[PDB]
């Protein structure tokens, strides 16, 4: 049980380092999500005073 | 630090 110990501390060492790495990924996607939804909301008020100027 | 790489393999191996 000396590297049968030493064996389950370096994989629950890797499975720690998997975790923490999936939220800095979750966190990196968010960054881009916050560009596309926000690419989106600028067009459709984009859209409204295009009209409103051409009813004019 | 050639015989504590030595004595620290061999602790992982038993």
């Amino acid at each position: 049980s000396q590297k049968n110990g030493i064996a389950t501390l370096l994989q629950a060492e890797k499975e720690a380092h998997e975790i923490v790495s999936k939220a800095r990924k979750y966190r990196q996607d968010k960054l881009k999500q916050a560009k596309t939804d926000a690419a989106k909301e600028i067009d459709s008020y984009k859209i409204q005073k295009d009209k409103e100027l051409k009813e004019f | 630090q050639r015989q504590v790489i030595f004595e620290c393999s061999k602790f992982i191996e038993v």
